[PDB]
């Protein structure tokens, strides 16, 4: 309950600043007062056209690293197990072939952004 | 389709060892040692019997057990118990590393007054064996006879009589 | 590709099968179905061009789509019942969605439209593995729950798998595409007999693949992806007109040759059981596939189209192809209907 | 240092799951008892309430096997107060 | 469901009597197989507009229901007019005139009779089969 | 437990439709399939709570695992896509049908 | 309280539903990031706690890939909300009312069946072990580590094999 | 399994978590571990059919113990005959129903 | 192996980052197999009793089972209070 009740506060809190900053100021609402900023030209297309990622492989790489580090995540009650060796050699391995496929990609040059 | 059958609110009057955590814990290494056989019995009634009904008679005895224990520690050590227990319940955790000084006061009084020797590292974990006049569960699962597997068809291997019978092949 | 690559992506695509054939866990079923989806898709996109690309997508689509289907039959079982394995006791419906989602990732119709797509936007060497390997692990769940299946909808799967492989079959001039069909109406025959007797669905698989393998294996040696193309052979590789043309019929099923045996049993076992109607419906339009091979034996070994000027040159160029896997499988797969009863039981 | 640390807190660790050991005997006569007590409160309301209803076995089991079934959480808190099945199913993972 | 017991009703009472329930169950089958060819025609085939792929569905369904009705009414007359409760000709006739309305709202002679004889065929074989125990699906026996 | 496992098999059999029925975007339906996923998830991770089954808590952890192959796999085949016709409508994948 | 967790499933339900009709995938990945939470909730709310946690936390890394991708890959110069399109609009709130017919209904029919509005919060957790120390979510995933190690094998050639596969399918 | 590799190496990849009463961590025994363990065992070695209709009361209990339909059936009509009662002024709860109890221990 | 020792050397001064990688992971390999204390982390796991010590019913013949906590039979820990 007390979780809940303090982040409905933190909630509650950000949300009356919103409120207040609204609808305290004087307004004066005008077509180029509102028009999007860029340095003082204007856009020359809009900003919802496709904007190119260079890091793309980086980033679905980063999927799979993440869901490696959930596979790790429970190791602070596995090391807990009457099984130790089991358990070492399991994340022993898990941790070098997770390092085999970053060293293979680095030597790919997927690391390398594109141009 | 039959009717539970429940022990009646009399049948489950006992008196209550009722004192609270930090009471229990201060007292648990001492209580291990001096009630264990009894404690040990209705542990093996229940895990024998899988029933907390069948167990009641060996119920009441732990409970009278822990009150003979904890009316000695009344009698005798009362101040250095009670010094005890109150420093162990500061403690979120109830930690007994936090209160070594008491503790070792109420563990020389129980020593001197009632010859009480606290149980070392890893001596109430073991496991023990109890003696018992209980007889042993025979099927405490109630379980049903098993129904019998298929017969098995016994003899030595001979050929296909008149091999494979396929349509027309021969062999 | 480079040899790194190649050993463990060829190593996935053979693992997920083997995990799924040997898995009690329905969970490591699953997982199998997954290795092979994942480890397929960069050998399909490999030559990377529009169609390839097209053909990768599609395949991914539906294989993720009816691979969440199947989770969710084991997940629903594994609620109703605390296991990890279909039972008797196991609820009608979770079986139905089962094989559904198991015949739409087999290709079955009328989840079928994919397959004639995807393989005709691959190499032929991958074409072989969608049409064969890939097959395996599917049909292997299928065949663990065979007691528990519906009839009902497997025959209508059945049923519905033969008449448009075969309708589908008469329509095409792309050799990728014939072998979809082809692969779609063999798939009505294999399911048909499952649920009385999986014996002889791994009889039809079999013969199926030792058919398939070195028909594509044909293919392979003039890379020939159309009628026009193969109707070349005679000028090209005349040494193979005499296995192509007894493939071919093997395939439709004609006596005396292998392929048989697959109709002719699974209509005696289809009989026992008093599945008349539909063995008759089955057998009437599995005619139509011969109509169609027929026309390409007709345009590759009893004809000979027009050649061209430059194939002057192919004849002066030795070839180092076909490996002799083609021999043995070209005749096992038409010259063993004498050796019938060693093949059912 | 943190090994000798470390392999302190493991023999504390040991001396306070004895306490529990020694100390688990009692709990559990109490919570059988009080269990007991319960199931035995519901007959009794149960008795009263489907009094006139046909048909109506009072303290009929679902099951066949006649072997010792616990209670579920609903079976126990479901005639008592809201605040008490709602202690029962978020006391410990809403206690912070 | 209740749905099914609707149309087991059709068989509930011999041939040749209760013909208007008989045309209204073989109506509602026609519908029904009519739906789902339009739901595969559009989704497959899309028209060039809703309105069109709506006024497709109503062509399909109607054209399939006026099939079973002709091929339910025309089964049942036949039977009562001949006095033959269990001959498997009367079903030829249903069908052969249920061929005859598909080609007659699809403006073709030759879909009128090939029409004609494939249908016959199929619900006379049909009658022979509901005479003779014949199962459709089958549950595995060996 | 009944009325919450209903209402997440209703979740997944939305998440389905989702996916059964395209509109112009791939990766509108790569999202779908990660809401199958997501409610299978959950399904797999309370049942086995409710029957208490620690030694099948893996498998829930084992599903996420594959389903960010799935996804990733996914989302390389949409920049292919993106790459051949600079958007990723499915309208363009359509040179197989000859 | 006793409402708690049909209120979750609820929104969660309500989740899936603005998935499943597809606006631009910015506020896709928005929806699936809510439902994420809101799943979390839930499976805390059946005494989970190390898989809740897991499955928001993968997902807020998922949806934030997704979002670059879309910005680069998935825009249009108009992306849809689910407000824009009256069509898409009227199946959002044609299916909220439909979630409340269904429930409605399927309460009349059966009482107790799949809904029983008037058991609700009778039914979440079944049994406890009261005086247990060793029964967090987090001891059963790692068995992984000891008696499931053919669950991290498969986990982790996956993951590996990943690798691979995504640089295969990438490169020109 | 379709291919028996695990049974004739003699290995367990994934045979000995497949049901509820299978090896927990700690020995914790997961929810309805007897009656599972009495369904298994009635239809150990008489094959899937025999088993369906010979174990059926074992099927049967262990169904009610997992989802446990009759269980919320009849505590659904406790209550709702108590609500009618109530609500007539036949029934009154007596204190320990009503929050007032004497707690033990 | 000189020429190795002047690859090592060079890689020391100019990838020191990816040198202490591959050390560290070697290290970490080697130590449980050379340790002498490696033997104890599973024996400790082993004693601490998160579960009842269910006792047995003694049927005359367990010459090997303390019949009370305090017995000398039975598992000792001083090995670990002295480790
Ligand atoms: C915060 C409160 C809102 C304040 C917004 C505001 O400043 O006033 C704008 C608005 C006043 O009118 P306006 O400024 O002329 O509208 C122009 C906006 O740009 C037009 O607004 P927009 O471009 O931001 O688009 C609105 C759109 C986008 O808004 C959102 O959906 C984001 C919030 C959803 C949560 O919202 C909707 O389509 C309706 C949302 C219905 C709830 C979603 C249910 C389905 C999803 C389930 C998962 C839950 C997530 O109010
Ligand atoms: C109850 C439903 C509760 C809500 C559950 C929703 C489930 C998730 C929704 C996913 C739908 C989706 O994404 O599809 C996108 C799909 C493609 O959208 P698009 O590519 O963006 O453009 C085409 C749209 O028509 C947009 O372009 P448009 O503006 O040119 O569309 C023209 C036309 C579209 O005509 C429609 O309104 C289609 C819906 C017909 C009513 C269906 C009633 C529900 C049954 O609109 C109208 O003028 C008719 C308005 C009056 C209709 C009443 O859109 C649709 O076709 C309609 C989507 C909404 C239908 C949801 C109902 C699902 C039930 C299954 C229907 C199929 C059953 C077939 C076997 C029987
Ligand atoms: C194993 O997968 O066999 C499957 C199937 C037999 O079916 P089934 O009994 O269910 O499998 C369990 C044990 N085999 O096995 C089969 O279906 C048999 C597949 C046969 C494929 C025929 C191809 C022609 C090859 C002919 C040469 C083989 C040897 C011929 C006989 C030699 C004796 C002279
Ligand atoms: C029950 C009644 C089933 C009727 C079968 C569907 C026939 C619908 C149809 O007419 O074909 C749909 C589609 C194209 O048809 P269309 O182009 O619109 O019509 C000709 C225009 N000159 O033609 C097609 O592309 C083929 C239709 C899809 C396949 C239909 C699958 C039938 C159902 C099998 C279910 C099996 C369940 C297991
Ligand atoms: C195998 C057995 C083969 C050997 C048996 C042969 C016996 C046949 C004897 C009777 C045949 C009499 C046919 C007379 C000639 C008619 C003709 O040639 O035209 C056929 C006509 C062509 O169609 P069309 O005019 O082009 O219009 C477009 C249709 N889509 O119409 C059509 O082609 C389409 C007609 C479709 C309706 C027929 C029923 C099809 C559905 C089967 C139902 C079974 C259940
Ligand atoms: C291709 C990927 C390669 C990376 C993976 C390599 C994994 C190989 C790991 C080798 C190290 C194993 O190290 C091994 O550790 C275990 C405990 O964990 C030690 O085991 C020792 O302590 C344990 C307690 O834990 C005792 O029960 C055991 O009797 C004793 O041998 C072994 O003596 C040591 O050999
Ligand atoms: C295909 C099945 C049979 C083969 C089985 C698989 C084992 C193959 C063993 C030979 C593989 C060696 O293959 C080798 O891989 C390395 C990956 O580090 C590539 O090399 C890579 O790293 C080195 C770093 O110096 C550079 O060449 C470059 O940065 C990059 O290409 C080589 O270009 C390739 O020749
Ligand atoms: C149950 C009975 C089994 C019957 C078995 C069927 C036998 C095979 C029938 C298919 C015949 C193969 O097809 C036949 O192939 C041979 C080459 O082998 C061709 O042979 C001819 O043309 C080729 C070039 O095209 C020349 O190189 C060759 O010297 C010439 O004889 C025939 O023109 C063709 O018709
Ligand atoms: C236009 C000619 C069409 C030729 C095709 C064949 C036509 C014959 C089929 C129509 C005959 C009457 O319709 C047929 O009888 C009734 C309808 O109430 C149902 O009859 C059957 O129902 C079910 C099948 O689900 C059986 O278990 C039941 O024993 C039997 O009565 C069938 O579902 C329907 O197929
Ligand atoms: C017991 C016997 C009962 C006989 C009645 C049942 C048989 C029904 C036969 C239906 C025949 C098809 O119906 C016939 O189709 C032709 C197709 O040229 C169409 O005929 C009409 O339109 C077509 C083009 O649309 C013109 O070319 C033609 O000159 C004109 O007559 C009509 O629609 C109808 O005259
Ligand atoms: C051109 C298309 C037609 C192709 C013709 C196909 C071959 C000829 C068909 C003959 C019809 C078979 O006729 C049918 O046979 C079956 C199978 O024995 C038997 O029929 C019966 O079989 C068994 C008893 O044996 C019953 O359980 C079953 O319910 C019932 O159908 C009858 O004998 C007859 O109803
Ligand atoms: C997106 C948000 C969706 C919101 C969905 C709706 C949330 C509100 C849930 C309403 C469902 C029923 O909610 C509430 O259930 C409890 C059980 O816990 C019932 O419980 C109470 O009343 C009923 C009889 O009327 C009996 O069980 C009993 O007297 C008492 O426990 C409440 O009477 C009912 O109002
Ligand atoms: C072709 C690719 C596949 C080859 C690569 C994979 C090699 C196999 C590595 C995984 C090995 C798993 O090895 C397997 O571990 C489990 C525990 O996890 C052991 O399981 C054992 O302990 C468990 C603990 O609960 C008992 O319940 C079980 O009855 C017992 O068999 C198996 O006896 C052992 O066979």
């Amino acid at each position: 309950m007390n979780l809940y009740t303090v982040i409905f506060i933190n909630i509650l809190l950000s949300l009356t600043l919103i409120l207040v900053a609204f609808w305290l100021p004087q307004m004066n609402l005008y077509s180029e007062k509102a028009n999007p900023y860029e340095c003082g030209f204007d856009p020359t297309s809009s900003a919802r056209l496709p904007f190119s990622m260079k890091f793309f492989l980086v980033a679905i790489t980063f999927l799979l690293f993440d869901l490696e580090i959930a596979l790790l995540l429970p190791l602070p009650w596995a090391i807990q197990t009457i099984k130790t060796s089991t358990m070492m050699i399991m994340a022993f391995i898990l941790v070098t072939i997770l390092s085999l496929g970053l060293a293979y990609e680095w030597t790919q040059k997927g690391l390398e952004w594109t141009e | 389709p039959g009717i539970v059958e429940l022990p009646t609110l009399e049948e489950l009057k006992v008196e209550e060892v009722k004192v609270s955590s930090a009471v229990l814990k201060a007292a648990a290494h001492h209580y291990g040692a001096q009630c264990d056989k009894t404690n040990k019995e209705f542990m093996l009634c229940r895990w024998e019997e899988k029933d907390p009904r069948r167990c009641l008679k060996e119920g009441k005895l732990v409970n009278g057990c822990a009150l003979n224990f904890f009316r000695q520690i009344k009698s005798h050590c009362a101040e250095p118990f009670t010094e005890y227990w109150t420093c162990l319940d500061y403690s979120n955790m109830q930690l007994f590393r936090h209160c070594r000084q008491q503790q070792a006061k109420f563990d020389q009084c129980v020593l001197d007054k009632l010859g009480w020797v606290r149980p070392d590292l890893g001596q109430l974990s073991k496991v023990t064996k109890v003696k018992t006049d209980r007889p042993l569960p025979e099927n405490p699962y109630h379980s049903r006879a098993r129904p019998e597997p298929n017969p098995v068809i016994e003899g030595d291997l001979k050929p296909a009589k008149h091999g494979t019978r396929f349509f027309f092949w021969t062999v | 590709m480079n040899p790194i690559t190649l050993a463990i992506i060829y190593f996935t695509i053979f693992l997920g099968p083997v995990i799924t054939m040997s898995s009690t866990n329905l969970m490591l079923m699953w997982v199998g179905l997954e290795f092979s989806l994942l480890a397929i898709i960069p050998m399909l996109i490999n030559k990377k061009n529009p169609r390839s690309t097209e053909a990768a997508t599609k395949y991914f689509v539906t294989q993720a789509t009816a691979s969440m289907i199947i989770l969710l039959a084991i997940v629903l079982n594994y609620k109703q019942l605390g296991t990890w394995m279909f039972q008797q006791q196991t609820n009608g419906l979770i079986l139905n969605m089962t094989l559904m989602a198991l015949s739409m990732k087999l290709g079955l119709a009328p989840f079928h439209f994919w397959l004639p797509e995807v393989t005709q936007g691959i190499p032929l060497h991958m074409g072989l593995i969608l049409l064969t390997w890939q097959k395996i692990a599917p049909l292997s769940i299928l065949i663990q729950i065979y007691p528990l299946l519906n009839s009902t909808i497997i025959l209508m799967l059945a049923i519905t798998s033969i008449f448009m492989g075969a309708w589908g079959g008469l329509n095409q001039t792309q050799m990728r595409k014939i072998m979809a069909y082809s692969s779609i109406a063999h798939m009505g025959w294999m399911l048909a007999i499952l649920p009385y007797n999986p014996s002889l669905t791994l009889l039809n698989l079999m013969i199926y693949i030792i058919l398939t393998a070195p028909m594509f294996m044909a293919l392979m040696l003039n890379n020939s992806m159309t009628i026009n193309s193969i109707s070349l052979l005679w000028n090209k590789t005349p040494a193979m007109l005499t296995m192509i043309s007894l493939m071919l019929l093997s395939l439709g099923g004609l006596p005396p040759l292998t392929g048989f045996l697959p109709k002719w049993i699974i209509i005696t076992e289809l009989m026992k059981n008093n599945c008349l109607i539909m063995a008759t419906l089955m057998a009437m339009m599995a005619l139509l596939n011969l109509f169609f091979y027929t026309r390409l034996i007709y345009s590759t070994s009893l004809t000979m189209f027009p050649t061209n000027n430059n194939s002057k040159m192919m004849t002066h160029q030795t070839k180092t192809k076909p490996n002799l896997m083609f021999s043995t499988l070209a005749i096992m797969s038409t010259m063993t209907l004498p050796l019938a009863p060693q093949l059912i039981t | 240092r943190m090994m000798r640390w470390n392999q302190e807190r493991r023999r504390l660790l040991i001396e306070d799951l004895e306490a529990r050991i020694a100390l688990m005997p009692l709990f559990q006569a109490e919570k059988d008892r009080r269990t007991l007590q319960i199931l035995r409160e519901n007959l009794e309301e149960e008795a009263i309430i489907m009094k006139d209803v046909p048909n109506w076995k009072v303290g009929e089991s679902v099951f066949h096997t006649t072997r010792w079934v616990p209670p579920l959480i609903g079976e126990m808190y479901g005639l008592r107060t809201k605040e008490e099945m709602s202690n029962a199913n978020f006391g410990f993972t809403w206690y912070t | 469901a209740m749905v099914k017991r609707f149309f087991e009703s059709y068989h509930e009472v011999p041939d040749g009597t209760q013909c208007h329930r008989k045309t209204y169950i073989t109506t509602a089958l026609g519908g029904i197989c009519g739906i789902i060819g339009s739901a595969y025609s559009v989704s497959l085939n899309p028209a060039d507009s809703t309105l069109e792929a709506v006024a497709r569905v109503g062509r399909y369904t109607f054209t399939a229901a006026a099939i079973g009705a002709m091929f339910g009414l025309t089964t049942c007359v036949s039977a009562q007019v001949r006095e033959k409760p269990d001959d498997p000709l009367n079903y030829f006739i249903g069908g052969c005139a249920g061929g005859l309305t598909l080609g007659a709202r699809t403006h073709s002679y030759g879909t009128a009779a090939m029409g004609c004889v494939y249908m016959g065929t199929a619900a006379a074989l049909f009658k022979i089969g509901k005479l003779e125990g014949w199962e459709l699906f089958p549950t595995p026996k060996v | 437990m009944p009325s919450t496992f209903f209402n997440l098999t209703m979740a997944f059999s939305l998440s389905l439709l989702g996916t059964l029925m395209f509109r112009s975007h791939l990766m509108s339906t790569l999202l779908c399939l990660e809401g199958m996923v997501l409610s299978l998830f959950i399904m797999t991770s309370v049942t086995s709570l409710n029957s208490n089954s620690m030694s099948s808590m893996p498998i829930p952890i084992t599903i996420l695992v594959f389903a960010a192959c799935e996804a990733a796999v996914g989302l390389a085949l949409l920049v292919k896509v993106s790459n051949t016709y600079g958007t990723d409508y499915v309208q363009n994948l359509n040179l197989l049908q000859c | 309280m006793n409402n708690y967790i049909f209120v979750l499933s609820s929104l969660f339900l309500v989740g899936c539903l603005g998935l499943a009709l597809k606006p631009s995938p910015i506020y896709g990945g928005l929806g699936l990031i809510v439902s994420g939470f809101v799943g979390c909730l839930m499976v805390l709310g059946f005494g989970g706690s190390f898989l809740g946690l897991m499955v928001f936390l993968i997902y807020l890394g998922g949806m934030l890939v997704v979002f670059g991708y879309t910005t680069a890959m998935a825009t249009e110069e108009y992306p849809e909300t689910w407000g824009s399109n009256w069509l898409i609009l009227g199946f959002l709130v044609l299916g909220v009312i439909m979630e409340v017919f269904l429930i409605c209904v399927l309460n009349y029919y059966d009482e107790v069946g799949v809904i029983n509005l008037d058991g609700l919060g009778d039914w979440l957790m079944y049994e406890v072990d009261d005086v247990g120390v060793m029964l967090e979510g987090g001891i059963g995933v790692a068995a992984m580590y000891s008696c499931a190690t053919w669950m991290m094998v498969v986990a982790g050639w996956s993951l590996f094999a990943g690798i691979f596969i995504i640089i295969e399918i990438t490169r020109d | 399994p379709f291919l028996d590799i695990q049974k004739k190496l003699g290995i367990s990849l994934d045979r000995h978590f497949m049901f509820l009463s299978a090896e927990q961590p700690y020995k914790n025994a997961a929810r309805c571990h007897a009656f599972e363990k009495e369904w298994i065992e009635c239809a150990h070695g008489i094959g899937g059919t025999r088993a369906k209709k010979e174990c059926k009361i074992e099927f049967d209990d262990f169904e009610e113990c997992l989802l446990r339909y009759k269980t919320m059936r009849r505590m659904h009509d406790i209550k709702k005959q108590r609500e009618k009662l109530m609500k007539e002024g036949k029934y009154t709860p007596p204190p320990h129903h009503s929050g007032r109890e004497e707690p033990r221990p | 192996a000189g020429r190795i020792s002047a690859f090592l050397k060079n890689a020391w001064a100019k990838e020191p980052v990816l040198v202490v990688s591959f050390s560290v992971w070697g290290l970490a390999i080697i130590m449980p197999m050379i340790s002498p204390y490696t033997k104890y982390a599973s024996m400790i796991n082993k004693a601490t009793p998160y579960n009842y010590p269910v006792p047995v019913r003694d049927d005359g013949n367990m010459p090997d089972v303390p019949s009370h906590p305090q017995d000398p039979l039975g598992p000792s820990l001083d090995w670990l209070k002295n480790l």
